[PDB]
Parts: structure tokens; sequence; C-alpha cells
């Protein structure tokens, strides 16, 4: 009810980010949503003395038919002061990723109940553009904590902890973790029971509300305890061709950058001479032993892997074909913190870019659950293609950072 | 007296840490001073400026300029310093409407709102920074000091504040009259509709009555401007649009500047004249920027210019947008990295045209450029019409399928259909996924000495075929490519090639059909001739037979 003073970081001005082009459907959706938000006092029209801007668009959350406004506060988030005043920061819970079920709720509507520092409001300016720029874009700023701004959960946190207290006290084994507009609620209960607890939780928020959120009813269900990883595996064959052995030596050479004791001396010796690629070469005992020793090495964890919360997470993704995608998350090269593989890319059988967008969202979700932050993606796509399309397929209320890979990596082969 | 609503003031600040201007007034002749005194007395009578006391420390210089072929002086208050110190504003006009996105109108009326401009007050707290001084006759009295009460012409904030003030006033009128459009440009309002002329005139009179609520008068004697309108380099007509006349000059010789201007005109023309090309003319501007330098036109540039003159020989117009219909975009390949397109709704009635040029870079292929063109057109279409056109593309569906399923990057093009108009975009070669049984295996390698630049490239095969060639003025990377080229040259129609060159793999795996490198082009030419090629990579220096032999031969 009283505002928390907020500032930008020293020597930084507000965001001045261009609004990208919006489709007719998204403009119409935003005009309707913002007309309502304005009537409710959440946003106010602004004049030309505010030169700031942040882009806006609209999405549909997974399994919903109602449009949701999504502001891309990435620039404002980078520019906003850090919030350690009351708490150094809320230690990320390592137990969340160990729960049988985690449900993700959109609790962002709650933020609109708290007013935003009057002196900070100008930096939240955004524009609803018109088709062909025929009419002046409709300019607004926030009067209340905005969805998607990193300051919102930080300021609302004392309120959330109090709202959730009776539920936590009644359910001490439930893990609850807030990230931006998301609430992650984890338990080890039978799913039916789990859902009932989730709905109990919604009612606390609902009860508080009437003391109606458009997307709180929804629920994105995860089962992180079953998440699957991808160790390095070598082929098991009865007939090895020269080509097969060449591929194996390549893979092992690569793996030797990750694992110390890998050897290829005896395997390389098999190919002595200048042979046809399709010629079958029997493994010698010495080569079979070296292969076996390598397989054993690859069953052990990578040495010297640790998470440092002060460093960025980096995620690489490879397109493997036939709807399959591999990925790795690391902070230091060759020190993977997680690897994975997807094939279940939903409703995108003839659309690579939709598949990649879904993959990015899934990996970001995994990252939030495991470390409580988003990775910086290295995407196997041309900038222009990605930037034209990703907003068409986006269903999350956060947005990570990304860069583009323009030269094909050889590594694709080693995760295939 | 009928009460009028005030125009809400925009609060204005200087930039952080900046104070207002304190600029010396220049001396003026007695004649100029008398002129400025008269002009300012009238502005004062009109409420535009007010005399101020001696306490205000700010100043901006004022000048008197002679209105050509006249005995009348004009004042000029030079706000350059104040402008440097004034905050940034939101500028609504940055993106201008494209004519092709406009809708046909029966009537468009122009209303002069230049007088309204002076009912927009300047923020009281900012007025002090606009102070100026008329020097006194013979410097024998204090100069007459004034500040502005209204938006000064030439001040940084005036256009944004005027426009925003007018928009705020016009909003309710527009919202409650959805059967008209209103557009402000400079000192005029343009009001368009499809109403019968009597009703359109009624709406204009209603707009005039609305504006009077703020005491804003418009001229009874109707505007001299009427369609067609010359606006932002276009001609707008009630039911079609075009660019203003494009006249390419005749010259006996061309300078850098002439050519920059020529390409500029052609670029502007290309939004409605189909098929305009600028590659060969733009190549002439490479690297050099001495505007007076004379550049001889290449034969290729002369041909391009002649082709453009033929395209421009007579007027072409676009139609406006009918939101009830789909948009269709058709693209053609023109050669040398050039692409052209048309956007239409009904056959043979383009809304607009345009072009795309290949990006600068080492290697490329036609499918990638087509994809890029599609993305450009998509984004342009979202801006102008708020939707993606259906595409008609010169690439077979099977070609596209093969491309995207096998390409290492994610890629997508939106709903499209094949149009069989050559030249068609195709895939020129396709590497094998698996080694070829019965095909000879060539182990290739190259090396160069970094000091002498001497090197060697070659191969050894499982049939005992071998070759090493000594090379001059070369590099490790070039020798690695040369070795692959030799293997392609010397092999049959099916071939397995084993390389340790990560560089060469990175290139070939990108699937180029054209390169800035002649060597890469030679490799591409060979690949096109082959029936089957499998390219295998191995790590260098790892004891791999074949590889180890050839490495020794070329590193010697
Ligand atoms: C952008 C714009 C520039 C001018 C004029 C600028 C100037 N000078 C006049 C108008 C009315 C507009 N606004 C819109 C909006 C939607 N459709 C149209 N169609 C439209 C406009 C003019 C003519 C004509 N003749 C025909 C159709 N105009
Ligand atoms: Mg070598």
């Amino acid at each position: 009810i009283e505002t928390v003073p907020v500032k930008l970081k020293p020597g930084m001005d507000g965001p001045k980010v261009k609004q990208w082009p919006l489709t007719e459907e998204k403009i119409k959706a935003l005009v309707e949503i913002c007309t309502e938000m304005e009537k409710e006092g959440k946003i106010s029209k602004i004049g030309p003395e505010n030169p700031y801007n942040t882009p806006v668009f609209a999405i549909k959350k997974k399994d919903s038919t109602k449009w949701r406004k999504l502001v891309d506060f990435r620039e404002l988030n980078k520019r906003t002061q850090d919030f350690w005043e009351v708490q150094l920061g809320i230690p990320h819970p390592a137990g969340l990723k160990k729960k049988k079920s985690v449900t993700v709720l959109d609790v962002g509507d709650a933020y609109f109940s708290v007013p935003l520092d009057e002196d900070f409001r100008k930096y939240t300016a955004f524009t609803i553009p018109s088709i062909n720029n025929e009419t002046p874009g409709i300019r607004y700023q926030y009067n209340v904590l905005p969805q998607g701004w990193k300051g919102s959960p930080a300021i609302f946190q004392s309120s959330m902890t109090k709202i959730l207290e009776p539920f936590k006290k009644q359910n001490p084994d439930i893990v609850i973790y807030q990230y931006m507009d998301d609430l992650y609620v984890g338990s080890d209960l039978e799913i039916g029971q789990h859902r009932t607890k989730i709905e109990e939780l919604r009612q606390h928020l609902l009860r508080w509300g009437l003391t109606e959120p458009p997307f709180l009813w929804m629920g994105y269900e995860l089962h992180p305890d079953k998440w699957t990883v991808q160790p390095i595996v070598l082929p098991e064959k009865d007939s090895w061709t020269v080509n097969d052995i060449q591929k194996l030596v390549g893979k092992l050479n690569w793996a030797s950058q990750i694992y110390p004791g890998i050897k290829v001396r005896q395997l390389s010796k098999l190919l002595r001479g200048t042979k046809a690629l399709t010629e079958v070469i029997p493994l010698t005992e010495e080569a079979e032993l070296e292969l076996a020793e390598n397989r054993e090495i690859l069953k052990e964890p990578v040495h010297g892997v640790y998470y440092d919360p002060s460093k960025d997470l980096i995620a690489e993704i490879q397109k493997q074909g036939q709807g399959q995608w591999t990925y790795q998350i690391y902070q230091e090269p060759f020190k993977n913190l997680k690897t994975g593989k997807y094939a279940r890319m939903r409703g995108a059988h003839t659309n690579d870019v939709k598949q990649l967008t879904e993959a990015v969202q899934k990996i970001t979700t995994e990252s939030i659950v495991i470390w409580g932050k988003t990775p910086k993606f290295k995407l196997p796509i041309q900038k222009e293609t990605w930037e034209t399309w990703w907003t068409e397929y986006w269903q999350a209320t956060w947005i990570p950072e990304w860069e583009f890979v323009n030269t094909p990596p050889l590594v694709k082969l080693w995760y295939q | 007296m009928v009460p009028i609503s005030p125009i809400e003031t925009v609060p204005v600040k200087l930039k952080p840490g900046m104070d207002g201007p304190k600029v010396k007034q220049w001396p003026l002749t007695e004649e100029k001073i008398k002129a400025l005194v008269e002009i300012c007395t009238e502005m004062e009578k009109e409420g535009k400026i007010s005399k101020i006391g001696p306490e205000n420390p700010y100043n901006t210089p004022v000048f008197a300029i002679k209105k050509k072929d006249s005995t009348k002086w004009r004042k000029l208050v030079d706000f350059r310093e104040l402008n440097k110190r004034t905050q940034d504003f939101w500028e609504v006009q940055l993106g201008i409407p494209h004519p092709a996105g406009l809708k046909k109108k029966k009537s468009v009326t122009v209303l002069d709102v230049g007088d309204a401009y002076f009912s927009v007050p300047l923020d009281e707290d900012f007025r002090k920074y606009t102070a100026f001084t008329i020097p006194s006759i013979n410097n024998e009295t204090p100069g007459i000091r004034y500040q502005y009460n209204v938006l000064p012409q030439g001040w940084k904030g005036s256009p944004a504040i005027f426009q925003s003030s007018m928009t705020k006033i016009l909003e309710p009128f527009a919202a409650q009259n959805p059967d008209i459009v209103i557009y402000q440009y400079m000192d005029d309002l343009y009001v368009g509709s499809d109403l019968e002329i009597g009703q359109h005139r009624t709406k204009i009179e209603e707009l005039r009555q609305h504006l009077l609520r703020w005491g804003l008068t418009t001229p009874d004697k109707k505007h001299q401007k009427e369609p067609p309108f010359l606006w932002m380099g276009y001609e707008l007509h009630p039911d079609k649009w075009t660019v203003q006349p494009i006249v390419l000059p005749e010259k006996d010789s061309w300078t850098v500047n002439d050519i920059q201007k020529l390409v500029g005109k052609l670029n502007w023309a290309s939004q409605i004249y189909p098929g305009i090309k600028v590659r060969q003319l733009s190549k002439l501007l490479r690297g050099t920027k001495a505007l007076t330098e004379v550049i001889p036109l290449t034969e290729e540039a002369e041909l391009e210019l002649a082709e453009n003159r033929e395209i421009l020989k007579e007027p072409v117009h676009g139609v406006y947008y009918d939101p009830s219909k789909d948009l269709i975009a058709e693209i053609q390949k023109q050669g040398q990295g050039q692409w052209t397109y048309q956007i239409y709704q009904e056959p043979f009635k383009n809304l607009k045209t345009g072009k795309y040029a290949r990006m600068r870079g080492a290697h490329t292929n036609d499918v990638k450029q087509l994809t890029e063109a599609v993305q450009k057109i998509t984004t342009e279409s979202i801006v102008i019409w708020g939707k993606t056109p259906k595409f008609k593309l010169p690439i077979q569906k099977e070609t596209w399928e093969t491309w995207w399923t096998e390409y290492w990057q994610a890629t997508w093009i939106p709903e499209w259909e094949f149009v069989n108009t050559p030249p068609l975009v195709k895939l020129w070669y396709q590497l094998e996924k698996e080694p070829i049984v019965g095909a000879e295996t060539f182990y290739v390698d190259g090396a160069a000495n970094r000091e002498t630049k001497l090197g060697k490239a070659g191969y050894v095969t499982n049939k005992g075929r071998q070759k090493v060639v000594p090379l001059t003025n070369t590099t490790n990377q070039k020798t690695e490519l040369q070795a692959i080229y030799l293997a392609l040259q010397d092999s049959g129609l099916e071939v397995n090639i084993v390389t340790d060159s990560q560089y060469a793999l990175g290139i070939i795996q990108a699937q180029p059909d054209k390169s800035e490198s002649e060597l890469v082009n030679q490799i591409i030419e060979q690949l096109i001739k082959k029936e089957k090629v499998y390219l295998a990579w191995v790590p260098a220096h790892k004891g791999i037979g074949g590889n180890e032999q050839v490495d020794k031969l070329v590193s010697a």
C-alpha cells in the first residue's frame, strides 16, 4: 500500500527499445486488455515528455484461448537496481528438482495489487502500435508492479510469504519457489492429491484477492524427478568398418577434452595402411581393451564441475533431425551441468522454428527449477529467421537471452 | 463569451545536470533592431511572448533576416543551444505510413490548424529558458527582454508537443466517428472517408465544431490542397498511389556522388516499379567515398542502367489495401544475389513491389537468400498490413523439403506455393549420409609454411592412387581446400573423401552454391558433377591410416 523506492543502476538511463511489428490480432488483443487495465488504474496514458519504451506483445499460455499481455522487460531488468535490502536473496531450493510433481502457476496478477514508486513509473513506458503507423501509438506506463519486471516478485515477496504462510505451516513438505510471474509448487503426493493441494493453494490467493485473475486457474505440470540426462555412449558392434572406427576415434578425441584418461592409440592402430571406408576391420584384443577402458571412464562423472551463482549459465542446442534436439547447459566449456534430448516437440511436425522455440522454453524451465535462473542460449538459427517468428510460438511469461550460431559445429555428431 | 477548454500543458525538463542556455546576443544594425521591435510588439500583442524583468539569467540569440525579393524582415530565434539542453521526447512520426497500407477513400479534406498551434501553451516552469534580448538602439538602454508563452518554432519539443496535444483533442472525435480517418502532417489535418459528399462535409463541419471547444479555429475558405497530395516522396490519389516522378539524368561521365544519388532514386522507385536492379551500380561505390571522384561505368553497370531506364519509361501506380482480401507475395530470382517481389490482392494489381540483395559474406546459397527475402517481406508486411502474405515462390516443394529437413539450422518459411517461373531455385549437390560401397576412398591433406608461404596439397587412396602438388603463396586453409579439390578432380562419379580439415568441413557443411573464394567455387563445380560424395572428418595427428600418410607427404 506504501511504495518501495526503486532506482536504476548508477549512470544508467531508462530503456529506449523499439517496439517490433505486431500482427493485427495481437494489436486488437492488446487494445482490449489495456483499455481494461487503464479502467482498473493499473496503467495510465503518458505524454511526449516520456521518451522511454519497452516492447510489448501478446501470447497464449499453454492450453488457453485467452490472450495475455507480455512485456519484454529484458532491458529494464538489466538496468534496474538489485534488491538485497531486506534479504541478501532467497537461497534457491535444491529440493524442488527432486519432487515427483511440480506445478507451475501464473501468479502475476497478484502484483497489480501493489503500487509502483511514482518516480520509477516512467521507465515502464510502452506503446501499442497501429497497423502501418496510421494512428499514433497508444502510450502507457504502469502505476502498479508490472508482470515480467524483476522488481515485482522482489517487492511483492513479503506479501507472498504472508499469504502462503498458513498453507506452508499446514504442508511443511511442499516446496514453493517463486520466479518472476511463476509459482513452482512441488510435492511427492499422488497426482490426484497433488492437484487438490494446488487448488487449495489457488484458493488462498483467490481468498486474498477478494480482500479475478485470468490465468491463475491454469496449471503446467512437471515431473522433474523423471527428467533424463544424456551420458556419452559408444557403439557396441560386431562388425566395425574403417568408417565406424574413424567416427569412434573422432568421438573419443572429443571426449578426451572432457575426460582425462581417454586413449585412442590402439584403436587408431587398427586402421594402419590406407583402407576403403567400408572395409570391415576386426578389433584386436588391445583395441577391445582400450575401448572397454574408455567406456568405463565415460560412466563416471566429469571432474571439477560446480555451479557458481555469480556466473551465467549457457545453453547450446543442436537440431538432430526427425524432430529431435539435443542440448547442454554449462558455465565453463567442457563442464556440463546438464545435458538432455527431446523428441516430443508438440504440434510442430513441419516447423523447425516452432520446435526450437518449444525447446528453448523447456530448457529455460529446467534451468529455473535447478538453479533459479535462465540460461543464455546459443541457437542454431539465423538471427533474422528467429526474430521474425519466435513470438508466434512463445507461451512463457519470462524471456531468456540468446545469441546465434552461424557456423555448423562438429559437436552435433557426438551427441547424435 | 463561450468558455473553452484549456489545452493541457506538457511538463518539460532540461537534460539531467544541464542548466539553460546563456548565449550572447550578436550586434545588429539599427535597421534590424527596429524591425525586430515591431515584430515582437505584434507577437506580444498576440500573447506569444511576454516582456520579462532583469532577473532571468538565460539567453538565446535573435537575428533579423531579409525575406527574399521583399522589403520585409523576419525574425529568427536561434534555439540550437537550448535544443542541446532540452530533454528527449517521444517522437510519434518516426515510422511513416506506407501508401500501400492505406485504404481507398472517396473524399479527403485538408484543414489548416496552424493557428491552433498557438493555443498550445509552453510549460510555465520552462518558459524562462526561452528568454531572448533585442539589443537596444546605439546600446544606450537595456535591451528588451522577452520569453515565450507558446511552443517556439525551431525548439526541440515543439513538433512532439503540438502533435500530442492535437491527438489528445482529436481522439474522442475519431473514436466516435469510426467511418473517417484523420491524419496530421505539419500544420494540416487530413480527413478521409467513403461517405457521400454531403455527409462527408457534415463530418468536417462537426470536426470544426469539436475543435472550437478548445477555441481552435480553422479557415472557412477551404484549403487549396486537394488530391493528389505530394507527401514524403509519394503522390497520393483517392484510389491509387505512386512515387513522385523518377528522372534519371543523362551524363557523359559519373562521379561517386552522381552514382549515390542514382542508386537512391532507383531504391525509392523499386517500391512500385517492378524489377529495378542496383547491384552493378552499387558495386561501383565499393570502398571509396571521395564524392567528386569520377567512376567509369562498367559494361555491366551500363546494362543495368539501361534496363532501369526501360522500366521507368512511364508511370506505374499501386492500389490501396482491401482488408477483406488475402495478400499475395511473389518473388523472382534476378541473378547476382538480387531478388525482386510484388505484393498484390487481385492479379495484376500490385499494392507494392520491392527488392532484396544478398548479404555480404564468404559463402552463400540461393535457398538461404530466398529464405532471407521471405523474412524481409514478412516483416515488411506485418508493419504495413498487420499480416503475412501467402507466398508464391520459384522453388519446388520437394526441394524445400529436402533442404530444411537436412540443414543443420532450424529454418522455416510460412505458407507458400510453388510458381514455375524460371530461374528456379534448386539444390545443386547433396552429400551422402553414409560411406559409398565400391567407391574409391581418397585421404586428403595440405600444409603450408607460414613464413615462405610454400605448401603442398594431395591425396592417397585405397587403390594406391596418389598425388602431391607443390604450391606457392598459400596457407594451411587454402592447401586443405586444394587437397579436396584434387580428390574431386581425380576421382570417378562416386567418391569417399577423408579430411582432417575442420575449416573445410565448416564450409562444406554450410552447403554453399557460390563463394567469394575461387577455390571454393571450383570445389562446388566439382560437387555438382558428381553422382555421390561422402565427406568424412577425422582428427589430425592421431595415427589414422591414410590420413597419416598424406599428412607426411604434404608437411615435408
Ligand atoms: C496517412 C495519411 C496521409 C494523408 C495525406 C498526406 C498528405 N499530404 C492523408 C490521410 C487521410 C492519411 N491517413 C489515411 C489512413 C487510411 N487510409 C488513408 N487513405 C488515403 C489517404 C489519402 C488519399 C488521397 N488522395 C487516399 C487514401 N489515409
Ligand atoms: Mg596435416
